[PDB]
């Protein structure tokens, strides 16, 4: 019985590891059987503060890391008269009395597509010439 | 529907609106958890301040954690927590993944790291350094030679101390300084309250309760009345979901700004 | 004539001598008075969740 | 070797596909009418009720289309914000060296390289990380001949017997000279000053 | 499909690769001056 409810099929342990499958209220579970535990924030250390002591590095390393960012999504288009009527004259005539509810949709979708194209072109076209190694 | 077989049978033919509604709400909750974790989980270890505290005359008593209180929160954090004030009808509120104690632990770790190791701990391993020399570096970083600090240490310290005390009073006596969080709480509560209130509407039917309609007419028009009620309630639910989505987007933008400020100003000099 | 589901418990609210049932806010009933014993009860929705 | 490192683009594609799939699945609902196909309604009964059935179908499908459009608008706004952030990162961390901490990379930034991806960009950040620390004793200033000396840049350190000046981010001791230090006042008001030559 | 279409993007991936190559060659050869 936990603050998030009740849990069946897992054992509660007194240790604390990193969080694999979040559950809630600071507890989560992982497969070892399945064990549920209180999440651990990280390691523990105490820096040796003093008023006349300093630490200076003597060596270095170079690290390469990656970052991923989406910039665009697919451009889609939808036609009302074929989606809701499917080539039917009576359906078209009946829909004609609802005003202009679909010109708005077409304008919105076209705006979305133009925005996607602008996004891509603005992210990548940062230079004026094409350089060669 | 409120546990009615006829209502469920009639609703069964409207497709799968509820699946996407629940999907949107789940996405919002996951985004909230990600926002909190991204904002606060900036350090790799949990640093601790030394038991003896002599920072060249500076005094961080008001902001360092207090072991006496079980919450292990500081004076200002307790003042802020006491300042603000705040399963009914098929709706539930889910608890956050991170408890307040863990947030306080992150805050304490960040504070101890920046007090003891300067800005080094944000780019590798924390490096010990006396506080006065760190403040000399910080003056040197704004175009003022360190010569000044060592010749005006005590006075400077006094000023800092006084400033700290002042803000405590500005928080202890003066209210209405935390309007944003109170506004967020009030907005959420009001939206939930009006969503619950919408149950009592008529929507053009003969009554606002299903049992009276069922126990006063034969099915042929009971279906019509139930259809009117169902479409009204569905529209209200959709409106609530859309409003929640907009507010979630705004909150996400604010959280991103807060994370950027925490990264750029607490872990380094801007 | 007031119908609904839930679990009924004893309550300490003091209905003034002419009310019949009470609601708190958003128009949801919380207490009722039985027409025979004339005592104030309390209604709680029985548990549910995902 | 390791997969599932590109969850963001996969999530975007999955969301778009799911939205399209539910939109196309919505076409098979009665919405309170006698059938889900319009041809059967047209060919089975006389118009004066065909318009009623078609009206029910029309209102249901219009509701579905409106919901889809609103969701698309929200997602497009989010993607536009992400694209603006990516453009800023490309402008700052590729065409120059960035000083704002942790904006791109963990450590001290050196440079970045861009790579394309089916619907996004990937940045490779190169960073400098110090290591192999060591303890030292330090002093704020040096009193000599009744005068106070401060380092032009660096810090005073001592290995136990002698004192040196070093740069902050790398150990490189040097003899204290009147060329890498400057004088100001007398050694009476500085707290922690030490005696040396 | 029943009225759903997907429009191709204006910039084909070859041009995007060309932009990336140009940017990388410039930053390798001329430092930050070309910006
Ligand atoms: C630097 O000096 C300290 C003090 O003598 C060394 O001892 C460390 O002290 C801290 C807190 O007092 C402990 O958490 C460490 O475990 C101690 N290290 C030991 C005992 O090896 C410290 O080792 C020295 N070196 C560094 C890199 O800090
Ligand atoms: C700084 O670190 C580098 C890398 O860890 C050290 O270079 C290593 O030196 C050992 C001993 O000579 C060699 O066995 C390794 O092959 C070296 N690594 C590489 C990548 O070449 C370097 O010695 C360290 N600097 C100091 C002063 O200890
Ligand atoms: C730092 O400031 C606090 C005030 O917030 C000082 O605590 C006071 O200390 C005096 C003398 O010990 C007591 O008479 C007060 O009651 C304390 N105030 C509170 C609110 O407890 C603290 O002494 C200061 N630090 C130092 C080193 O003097
Ligand atoms: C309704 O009738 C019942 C039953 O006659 C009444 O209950 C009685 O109340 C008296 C007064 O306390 C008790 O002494 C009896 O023992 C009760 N009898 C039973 C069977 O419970 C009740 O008071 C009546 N209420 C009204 C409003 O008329
Ligand atoms: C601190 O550094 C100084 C300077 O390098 C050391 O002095 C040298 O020590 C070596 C080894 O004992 C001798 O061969 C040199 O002749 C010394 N130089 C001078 C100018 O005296 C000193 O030993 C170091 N101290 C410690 C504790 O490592
Ligand atoms: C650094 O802190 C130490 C405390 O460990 C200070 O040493 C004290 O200095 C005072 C004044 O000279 C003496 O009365 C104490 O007896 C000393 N304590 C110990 C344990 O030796 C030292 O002065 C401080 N240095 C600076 C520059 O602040
Ligand atoms: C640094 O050297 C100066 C002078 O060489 C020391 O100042 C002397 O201190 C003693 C003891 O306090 C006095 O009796 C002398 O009169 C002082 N002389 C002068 C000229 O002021 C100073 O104490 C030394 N620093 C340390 C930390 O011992
Ligand atoms: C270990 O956990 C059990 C419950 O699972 C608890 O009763 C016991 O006290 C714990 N032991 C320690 C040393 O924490």
């Amino acid at each position: 019985q936990t603050r998030a409810g009740c849990l069946i099929g897992a054992e509660h342990v007194n240790n604390s590891y990193e969080c694999d499958i979040p559950i809630g209220a600071g507890i989560c579970a992982s497969y070892q059987s399945i064990i549920a535990y209180t999440m651990s924030l990280g390691a523990e250390n105490s820096v040796a503060y003093s008023n006349n002591s300093i630490a200076i590095p003597t060596n270095f390393t170079i690290s390469v890391t990656t970052e991923i960012l989406p910039v665009s999504m697919t451009k889609t288009s939808v036609d009302c008269t074929m989606y809701i009527c499917g080539d039917s004259t009576e359906c078209s005539n009946l829909l004609l009395q609802y005003g202009s509810f679909c010109t708005q949709l077409n304008r919105a979708l076209t705006g979305i597509a133009v925005e996607q194209d602008k996004n891509t072109q603005e992210v990548f076209a940062q230079v004026k010439q094409i350089y060669k190694t | 529907c409120g546990d009615s077989t006829e209502c469920s049978n009639l609703l069964l033919q409207y497709g799968s609106f509820c699946t996407q509604l629940n999907r949107a709400l789940t996405g919002i909750a996951v985004e909230q958890d990600k926002n909190t974790q991204e904002v606060f989980a900036q350090v790799k270890q949990i640093y601790k301040t030394p038991p003896i505290k002599d920072f060249g005359g500076f005094n961080f008593s008001q902001i360092l954690p207090d072991p006496s209180k079980p919450s292990k929160r500081s004076f200002i954090e307790d003042l802020l927590f006491n300042k603000v004030t705040l399963k009914f009808n098929g709706l539930t509120v889910l608890p956050p993944l991170l408890t307040d104690e863990m947030i306080a632990q992150y805050t304490s770790a960040l504070l101890a790291g920046t007090i003891t190791s300067g800005w080094t701990f944000g780019a590798g391993a924390a490096l010990q350094i006396p506080f006065a020399m760190q403040m000399a570096y910080r003056f040197n970083g704004i175009g003022v030679t360190q010569n000044v600090l060592y010749e005006n240490q005590k006075l400077i310290a006094n000023q800092f101390n006084s400033a700290i005390g002042k803000i405590q009073d500005s928080l202890s006596s003066t209210a209405s300084a935390l309007g944003k969080l109170q506004n967020v709480v009030n907005q959420n509560a009001q939206a939930l309250n009006t969503l619950v209130k919408q149950l009592s509407s008529n929507f053009g039917a003969i009554s606002s309760v299903l049992n009276d309609i069922l126990s006063r007419l034969d099915p042929p028009e009971a279906e019509v009345q139930i259809d009117r009620l169902i479409t009204g309630r569905l529209q209200s639910l959709q409106t609530y979901v859309t409003q929640q989505l907009i507010r979630a987007a705004e909150i996400r933008a604010s959280a991103n700004l807060a994370a950027t400020k925490m990264s750029e100003c607490v872990l380094g000099q801007s | 004539g007031l119908t609904g589901t839930g679990v009924l418990t004893e309550s300490n609210k003091k209905f003034l001598p002419f009310q019949q049932f009470g609601r708190d806010i958003a128009d949801t009933t919380d207490a009722v008075r039985d027409p025979q014993t004339l005592e104030i009860l309390d209604i709680t929705p029985c548990s549910f969740g995902g | 070797s390791t997969a599932s490192a590109l969850g963001k683009l996969q999530n975007v594609v999955n969301q778009n596909a799911q939205a399209l799939n539910t939109l196309v699945k919505q076409l098979s609902s009665n919405f309170g009418a006698i059938s889900s196909v319009l041809n059967d309604i047209l060919s089975r009964l006389d118009p004066p009720e065909a318009e009623v059935q078609i009206d029910r179908l029309i209102t249901g499908r219009l509701q579905s289309l409106q919901t889809y459009v609103t969701q698309q608008l929200i997602r497009a706004a989010e993607i536009r914000a992400s694209a603006n952030l990516a453009a800023t990162k490309m402008s700052e961390c590729v065409l120059g060296q960035s000083k704002r901490v942790d904006f791109c990379g963990k450590g001290y930034h050196l440079m970045s390289f861009p790579q394309s991806a089916p619907h996004g960009v990937v940045f490779l950040h190169v960073t400098y990380v110090p290591a192999q620390e060591k303890n030292f004793t330090t002093a704020p200033a040096i009193c000599h001949d009744g005068k106070a000396h401060f380092p032009r840049e660096g810090v005073f350190v001592s290995n136990g017997t002698h004192w040196f000046v070093t740069q902050r981010n790398f150990y490189e001791p040097q003899i204290i000279t009147t060329d890498n230090t400057f004088v100001s006042g007398n050694c009476d008001v500085v707290i922690g000053i030490v005696n040396n030559t």
